[PDB]
């Protein structure tokens, strides 16, 4: 009920609708992806400030080209082998700024790929920080006691 | 490529700073 792939495609999916400013009920967004929103927009607009030349030079022009940078990108980042919230909350950071920059490039408009966006996300972070995740509290015991509000 | 070790590598620094930036235990 917490650290299994529909638990995080949810958090990954609200988090892209937050960002495209789509309202999504269901009677409201966990306390865990509130307090995600808040901090993963955060480091979303610092990181897109100081990258912008680097990224003005890529054309996510479609959801393949997305999963494949995605994927590229988040290789390198992780290659150190080390984990930890920061870097975490940072995937959904460039979660953020892949749907931006598609939103504005994608040469064929669909109106789901916020949902394929956040599935590939779930994927990478399920596959490759999942154990972490689980053996540091998870999100209510771990993500959640350390960003909510003091 | 260099953009997506430019990606990477800044995503990963501001992913260490907000880390020990939050609670220091």
């Amino acid at each position: 009920t917490d650290c299994e792939f529909g638990y995080i495609y949810r958090l990954a999916q609200d988090y892209l609708q937050c960002v495209l400013q789509i309202p999504q009920p269901g009677s409201g967004p966990s306390k865990t992806s509130r307090v995600l929103q808040n901090v993963a927009f955060s480091v979303q607009k610092e990181v897109e400030k100081n990258l912008k030349s680097c990224l003005d030079n890529v054309n996510v022009v479609s959801v393949d080209t997305a999963r494949t940078l995605f994927n590229q990108v988040m290789e390198k980042e992780f290659e150190d082998g080390i984990i930890n919230w920061g870097r975490i909350v940072t995937i959904f950071a460039f979660e953020g700024i892949l749907i931006k920059k598609l939103l504005r490039q994608q040469i064929a408009p669909d109106v789901d790929t916020y949902k394929e966006i956040s599935y590939f996300v779930a994927e990478f972070i399920m596959n490759n920080t999942g154990e972490w995740i689980r053996q540091n509290g998870g999100w209510e015991n771990g993500f959640v006691k350390k960003f909510e509000p003091k | 490529a260099e953009l997506e070790v430019e990606c990477a590598t800044q995503l990963r620094r501001f992913g260490d700073k907000l880390n020990f930036r939050q609670k220091l235990l």
